[PDB]
């Protein structure tokens, strides 16, 4: 008999805060999705025979980038795999803009139908508006340091202390570990894109990874630890059906 | 050109 126990459990802290339950609804059924789809995953390698065969899809999902934090003068604000920039600011809203920066997209989240967003131009801007650009306009001016297909933003994220958590509005997950070992589940928990602190990605069937004991070529990656993290990442973040 | 992953 093993003689091993639970891990502790996730303290989490600096969440974005948001009102919309039914947004926490979705995130929490959605979850739970790519978790069962890893579950699934998990029970092909177990006992399944020639798991391999019928080929799964192949396409690099979206990631973050670079990303930050900030409590007062400024929201936590972040960059996509698509030269995007992003603004959470502190009271939920979001500001997105795009890679040809044209234009920018923004998001706010409803109790209804949960997010919602709408187009403007930066010359056609409107007034109230602009005042929340002059808080992009900065983070612009930082992330700019640096030492077509439906659109994508950042719906919820989660500080704990072995890593941070990304929920991405394309159904996608991502996590920047202690050991800056970076990775990304999409494709409803069936594809996986790690991405090693040297910033390299390359995405893999999780039937094929699990076979293999560990990460494709990086040995000091310690996979089969991390993927117990994102499980009962996820299991957290399933159960937050509500505020209370 | 719509975002997915949330309501217009």
């Amino acid at each position: 008999a093993q003689q091993a126990v639970l891990r502790k459990e996730l303290i989490a802290t600096s969440t974005n805060v948001i009102k919309s339950e039914i947004s926490l609804r979705i995130l929490a059924s959605e979850c739970h999705l790519t978790l069962n789809g890893i579950v699934e995953a998990e029970a092909q390698y177990k006992m399944g025979g020639l798991p391999k065969s019928r080929l799964p899809k192949i396409k690099h999902p979206m990631i973050v980038t670079k990303w930050v934090d900030y409590s007062n003068k400024h929201g936590f604000s972040y960059q996509l795999s698509t030269e995007d920039i992003g603004v959470l600011f502190n009271n939920g809203t979001t500001v997105l803009r795009l890679a040809d920066a044209e234009e920018f997209w923004y998001i706010s989240y409803d109790d209804r139908e949960g997010w919602v967003a709408s187009h403007y131009l930066l010359s056609e801007k409107p007034r109230e508006l602009s005042r929340h650009l002059e808080v992009v306009d900065f983070f612009a001016k930082y992330m700019k340091a640096n030492l077509h297909k439906d659109d994508v933003f950042l719906r919820r994220y989660t500080r704990y202390k072995p890593f941070v958590m990304f929920e991405l509005s394309d159904g996608t997950f991502q996590f920047n570990f202690k050991d800056h070992h970076k990775m990304a589940i999409s494709d409803g928990g069936k594809l996986v894109t790690y991405i090693s602190p040297s910033h390299e990605s390359t995405t893999y069937p999780l039937v094929e990874v699990l076979k293999y004991g560990e990460i494709p070529g990086y040995p000091e990656s310690n996979f089969r630890e991390k993927l117990t993290l994102i499980k009962e990442g996820l299991k957290q973040k399933s159960t937050i059906v509500t505020v209370d | 050109r719509s975002i997915e992953g949330a309501v217009q």
